[PDB]
C-alpha cells in the first residue's frame, strides 16, 4: 500500500508488491531506492 | 610484580621505567645553569609535591637563594623538591667532558 | 628590567611579571586601587562595527588573560543546540547541515534568557528561539536561453540563511520579533539544492556557554599583542634610515631628512607585527633593542554579528565579577 | 586541497579530491601527553568541524530464494505490541519492515528481518504441514555500541529475484582521544590531550593551532621536508600563492623567506606566541603555518 | 563538500564568502587579492578558502 | 553560596592553617591565575599555588600556604575582593570611556 520505491533510473515509484521482482514501470531498472520517513529525528547540533 | 617487576629486570640489569623524552629535556631546561625562577613560579612546584593524590604535605620552600636587588630561585632545587619524608642521595659521571668544564657532568 | 620585555634574536626574555611583594628588592605594590586606579585608563581605537580595539594600561598578564580566556568561550550567546527534522531530502545531511546551521549566529541578545533544564521539549517556555527553514528549488520555468547558469534555471539553488523565517512561541511575540531575530548574515552557503529537494526544520535556539561547543563564541579576535616599544641607541643617522625603514614594517619608522642624516626615529611603534629581520642585518641589530613592553595589553576584539564588541567585553569583565563573588561569602 | 603541493599531485587529478584536511599547526610541548608521537589538538576545532569522519558500513540482506520452498512473499515484520510498535526487536523499520531512510537504529536494533523458511519443507517427500508455517526467523540486526542512521535502502535485485537490501549505515565518528593522524612525512601521531580553545597559545595577531606537534618526532626521524612544508603554507597563503616542492625540483628556502618577510614574518616564519594558560610571552619561539594533515583509518 | 563556516582554528565566518570569489575571480584579480577585499588577513580563512574544494556542484551534477 | 565548592583541607596542619587546598570545583584558569595572582600579592602568603590537577580542568586546588600564624581564609577573601575591586573598577573605567 505504501509507495516507497524511486528509482534512479525511473523517478518514479510502484510498490508492485511481492512476487514481482522489483520492475521500475516500463522498464527493469532494478536499483529501487527507497524514500526516507516521517520521523522527527533528533540531532545534537555539535 | 607491580613494584618489583617494572624498576629491576634480571635480564639486564638497567631500568625500563625513565623519562621517555621531553621530561628528559624539560627537567634539563630546569637544571641549566641559567634558568632562574621566581617565588612566583611557585606554581610548577605544585604538581609535584603539593600535589595530586597520595602526595600533599607541605613544601619546605628551598630558601630565596639570591638577595640582590633581585631575590631569584636557580633552577636546580625547584627540580630537587619533595617535602615529606625526607631522604638523601648521591650521584656523578653525567654525559660530558672533564676538567670545571661548563659543568654538565659529575653531578 | 620590571616590565620591560626584550625580544632577543633567539628567545624572549623578562617573562614572567616578576613583581609581586618579596620577588624584588626595589618596592612591591602590596597591590590595589589607590596605586592601581590612578594608573588604570582603557584608551579606545576605531570602535567600529563588528572590530573593537583598546589599549589598557596598567594590568599584569593574569587578569588580562583572565579577559580574554573569558571573551572566547566563558560567555554566553545565542546560538542552535538542536535541530528537529522535516523531510530532509537534500544532499549531505543530517549532522553537517546540521552543525552548519550550528555553527549560525542567531542576533538575540543573550541577557533576557536563561539555562535550559530538562523540560517538555527538553524545554519550550522561555529559551527556545525557534527558527522555521522552509527551502524549496525547482526548475526556473521560463529558460528558453536553454543551458545557462544554475542562477538562471534554478530557483533557490542554494540555502542562504536568508530562509530562516522565525516561529513564534506566544512568550516571545511581543518583545522582541519586530525584526531583531534574523540571524546575523543573510548569506550563507548552507546547502546547494537541485531540482527536486526540499529542506524543512526546526531550531532549537538553545543558551550556551564556550565551554560546552565553542559554537557559542561570540568573539572571533580574542588574543593579542603587548605593545612594542622598539628603542635606538645612539642612532645610524643618513642613508641606514632606508634599512630602519624596510626591517621594521611600512609605518613605524620614520624617514625624515638627509643633511640632518636623522634616521628618523620612532613615528608608530605598535603597527608592527614583529617581522623581526632586523637581527639579520649583522651591522645593525646592535643598535636597536627590541621591548614590547608590560603595561598596555593592547586588545583587539570582534564580535560574530550577535552583540556589539562593547557588549561582549562589558559582559566579560562582569561575568569575571560573578565568578570572583560566587566563592567570597 | 594540498597547499605544498607538487608538480605529479596535479596529474593525478587527485588534488580535486584532496584527502586531508589543511590544518594550522604549532611546534610545542604541552604536558606530557605529547610525547612518543601524540597530539594536543584542540577542541574548537573539532567542534568547528576539522576531521569529521562519514564511516559507513553495509549490511546484504541476500534474502535468498528456494527450489520448494519459498521466501518469496514472506517479507515484513511490524507486529506492533503496544511499546515501540512492537518493541526493540522491530521498532524502527517502516511500513514494510525492510527500510527506514533516517532513524539512529541503535545497539542490535533490527534493520532487516526476514521469516526464513529455508528448507523447512524436505524436498523429498516429507512432511506435508510445512507449507510455511515453519519460519526460523532470522534477523539482520548488528551494530555497534553507537546509532549509525540509516541513509539508503536498496532493494537491488538480479535476474533471480535474489533480494539484497544493500543499506548506507553511516556513523559519523568525529574524532576523541586516540584517533589516528598521518603526516605526509610517516609521521603518524595520536590525540594525546584535547584541549579547549582558550587554553592554546595564540601568537600575537589571534591564531592558536588546530594540531600540535612536539619537535621530538624529527631531529631523530629527520624528516626535513616538513619544516620547510610549513614555510610553502604560510608564504603560499600569505600572499595568495600555491606552492610547489616536487621531486628534485621545488620551491628553495630563500623566495619562500623572503614571501614571509613582504607580509610580515621571519625569514624563519617563527611566531612570537603567549600562552594562553598564564597569559604572557612563550620564552622561547613557536613554529606555525599550515601542515597537511591526513587523518587515516584504523 | 561545501564552505566551513567558520575557520576552524580563527572564529571568523566563511561560507558567505563563496559567492564573492566566483565574481571576484572574474573581476580577475590574483586570487591572493581576491582574498584581501574580503577581509582575510590571516592564515586561517585564506587556507579556509584557498584551500577547499567545492565538490558540491560536482556532486550536484547527478544527484538524483 | 560555597558550600558543595571551598572544600578545605586542613587535616595534618603543621601550622594551624597550612595544608589549606581551596579545592574549587567547577572550576578553570580563567579565575583560578587572576585569584592567585593576587592572593600571591599579599606580604604573608608564600603560595598561591594554583595547580588543576585532573586531566578535565573543574577542580582548581589552590593550595595557599600562608606564613603559618594566618589562617589562609583571611587571604583568600582578601584576593577575592581585592578581585572585585579591581574589575569593578576596571568596569568603571572603561565603560566611560567608550564615550571617546
Amino acid at each position: 500500500q505504501p509507495m516507497i520505491y524511486i528509482c534512479g533510473e525511473c523517478h518514479t515509484e510502484n510498490e508492485i508488491k511481492s512476487r514481482d521482482p522489483i520492475r521500475c514501470r516500463e522498464c527493469g531498472y532494478r536499483i529501487m531506492y527507497k524514500k526516507r520517513t516521517k520521523r522527527l529525528v533528533v540531532f545534537d547540533a555539535r | 610484580m607491580g613494584t618489583k617487576a617494572n624498576l629491576v629486570t634480571p635480564r639486564n640489569g638497567e631500568p625500563l621505567i625513565a623519562a621517555i623524552q621531553d621530561f628528559l629535556t624539560g627537567a634539563y631546561l630546569l637544571t641549566l645553569k641559567d634558568t632562574f625562577f621566581d617565588r612566583a613560579k611557585a606554581c610548577q612546584i605544585i604538581a609535584s609535591i603539593l600535589v595530586g593524590k597520595d602526595e600533599k604535605i607541605k613544601v619546605r620552600l628551598p630558601p630565596p637563594t639570591i638577595l640582590k636587588p633581585v631575590t631569584l630561585w636557580t633552577g636546580k632545587q625547584i627540580f630537587s623538591v619533595i617535602l615529606r619524608p625526607s631522604d638523601d642521595n648521591p650521584v656523578r659521571a653525567n654525559l660530558r667532558t672533564k676538567g670545571l668544564c661548563a659543568n654538565d657532568s659529575y653531578v | 628590567m620590571r616590565s620591560r620585555v626584550v625580544l632577543g634574536e633567539f628567545g624572549v626574555r623578562n617573562v614572567h611579571t616578576t613583581d609581586f611583594p618579596g620577588n624584588y628588592s626595589g618596592y612591591d605594590d602590596a597591590w590595589d586601587q589607590d596605586r592601581f586606579e590612578k594608573n588604570f585608563r582603557v584608551d579606545v581605537v576605531h570602535m567600529d562595527e563588528n572590530s573593537l580595539e583598546f589599549d589598557m594600561v596598567g594590568i599584569d598578564a593574569a587578569i588580562a588573560n583572565a579577559f580574554r580566556r573569558i571573551l572566547l568561550a566563558e560567555v554566553p550567546t545565542m546560538a542552535v543546540e538542536k535541530v528537529l527534522v522535516y523531510n530532509n531530502t537534500s544532499i549531505v545531511q543530517d549532522e553537517i547541515l546540521a552543525h552548519r546551521l550550528g555553527l549560525i549566529p542567531i542576533h538575540a541578545d543573550p541577557r533576557l534568557f536563561e539555562y535550559r533544564n530538562q523540560g517538555d521539549e527538553e524545554g519550550t517556555e522561555i529559551d527556545t528561539l525557534q527558527f522555521r527553514l522552509q527551502v524549496r528549488c525547482t526548475r526556473n520555468p521560463h529558460a528558453a536561453k536553454d543551458s545557462s547558469d544554475p542562477n538562471e534555471l534554478y530557483v533557490n539553488h542554494k540555502v542562504y540563511t536568508r530562509h530562516m523565517t522565525w516561529i513564534p512561541l506566544g512568550n516571545q511575540a511581543d518583545l522582541f520579533p519586530e525584526g531583531t531575530i534574523r540571524p546575523v548574515h543573510d548569506d550563507i552557503l548552507i546547502a546547494q539544492l537541485r531540482p527536486g529537494q526540499e529542506i524543512d526544520l526546526l531550531m532549537h535556539c538553545v543558551k550556551g556557554i564556550g565551554k560546552d561547543h565553542a559554537k557559542f563564541s561570540p568573539v572571533a579576535t580574542a588574543s593579542y599583542r603587548l605593545l612594542p616599544d622598539i628603542t635606538l641607541l645612539e642612532p645610524v643617522e643618513g642613508e641606514a634610515a632606508e634599512e630602519l625603514s624596510r626591517c621594521f614594517s611600512p609605518g613605524v619608522i620614520e624617514v625624515q631628512e638627509v643633511q640632518g642624516k636623522k634616521v628618523a626615529r620612532v613615528a608608530n611603534p605598535r603597527l608592527d607585527t614583529f617581522s623581526r629581520e632586523i637581527f639579520r642585518n649583522e651591522k645593525l641589530k646592535k643598535v636597536v633593542r627590541l621591548a614590547r613592553v608590560r603595561d598596555h595589553y593592547i586588545f583587539s576584539v570582534e564580535s560574530t554579528g550577535v552583540l556589539p564588541p562593547d557588549v561582549l567585553v562589558s559582559e566579560a569583565i562582569k561575568v569575571l565579577m560573578g565568578k570572583c563573588r560566587r566563592f567570597l561569602d | 586541497k594540498p597547499m605544498v603541493k607538487t608538480k605529479t599531485i596535479e596529474l593525478i587529478e587527485f588534488e580535486k579530491l584532496p584527502a586531508g584536511q589543511n590544518a594550522t599547526v604549532a611546534v610545542m610541548s604541552y604536558s606530557g601527553y605529547d610525547i612518543e608521537d601524540a597530539l594536543v589538538l584542540n577542541k574548537a576545532s573539532l567542534d568547528r568541524g576539522f576531521g569529521r569522519c562519514l564511516v559507513y558500513k553495509n549490511a546484504k540482506c541476500t534474502l535468498k530464494r528456494y527450489t520448494n520452498q519459498t521466501f518469496d512473499k514472506v517479507m515484513g515484520p511490524m507486529l506492533d505490541a503496544a511499546t515501540r510498535k512492537p518493541i526493540w526487536r522491530h521498532e524502527i523499520l517502516d511500513a514494510d519492515g525492510i527500510c527506514s531512510p533516517g532513524e539512529k537504529v541503535e545497539n542490535k536494533q533490527v534493520l532487516v528481518n526476514k521469516s526464513m523458511p529455508t528448507v523447512t519443507q524436505i524436498p523429498l517427500e516429507g512432511s506435508n504441514v510445512p507449507q510455511q508455517p515453519q519460519y526460523k526467523d532470522v534477523p539482520i540486526t548488528y551494530k555497534g555500541a553507537t546509532d549509525s542512521y540509516i541513509e539508503k535502502v536498496m532493494i537491488s535485485s538480479n535476474a533471480e529475484d535474489a533480494f539484497l537490501i544493500k543499506m548506507l549505515l553511516r556513523q559519523t565518528r568525529r574524532p576523541e582521544i586516540g584517533d589516528k593522524f598521518s603526516s605526509r612525512h610517516g609521521q603518524k601521531g595520536v590525540c594525546g590531550l584535547i584541549v579547549p580553545q582558550e587554553d592554546m597559545p595564540f601568537c600575537d595577531s589571534g591564531i592558536c593551532p588546530d594540531i600540535i606537534m612536539n619537535p621530538h618526532g624529527f631531529p631523530s626521524r629527520m624528516t626535513v621536508g616538513k619544516l620547510i612544508e610549513l614555510l610553502a603554507g604560510k608564504a603560499g597563503v600569505l600572499d595568495g600563492r600555491f606552492h610547489y616542492g616536487t621531486a628534485f625540483g621545488g620551491s628553495k628556502v630563500k623566495d619562500v623567506c623572503e614571501d614571509l618577510v613582504r607580509h610580515g614574518y621571519n625569514y624563519l616564519g617563527k611566531d612570537y606566541v603567549t600562552s594562553g594558560i598564564t597569559g604572557e610571552p612563550l620564552e622561547a619561539y613557536i613554529y606555525f603555518g599550515p601542515v597537511y594533515y591526513q587523518k587515516l583509518k584504523h | 563538500m561545501i564552505i566551513p563556516v567558520r575557520c576552524f582554528t580563527c572564529g571568523k565566518i566563511v561560507g558567505n564568502k563563496w559567492e564573492a570569489y566566483l565574481g571576484l575571480l572574474q573581476a580577475e584579480y590574483t586570487e591572493g587579492d581576491a582574498l584581501d577585499a574580503l577581509g582575510l588577513k590571516r592564515y586561517c580563512c585564506r587556507r579556509m578558502l584557498l584551500a577547499h574544494v567545492d565538490l558540491i556542484e560536482k556532486l550536484l551534477n547527478y544527484a538524483p | 553560596g560555597e558550600r558543595k565548592t571551598a572544600l578545605e583541607m586542613v587535616q595534618a596542619a603543621g601550622t594551624d592553617r597550612h595544608c589549606v587546598t581551596f579545592v574549587l570545583h567547577e572550576e578553570d584558569h580563567t579565575l583560578g591565575n587572576s585569584l592567585r595572582y593576587m592572593i600571591m600579592k599579599n606580604p604573608e602568603v608564600e603560595f598561591c599555588g594554583y595547580t588543576t590537577t585532573h586531566p578535565s580542568e573543574s577542580k582548581i586546588n589552590l593550595r595557599i600556604q600562608t606564613r603559618g600564624t594566618l589562617p589562609a581564609v583571611e587571604p583568600f577573601q582578601r584576593g577575592l575582593n581585592e578581585l572585585m575591586n579591581v574589575c569593578q573598577h576596571v568596569l568603571d573605567k572603561f565603560e566611560a570611556s567608550i564615550k571617546d
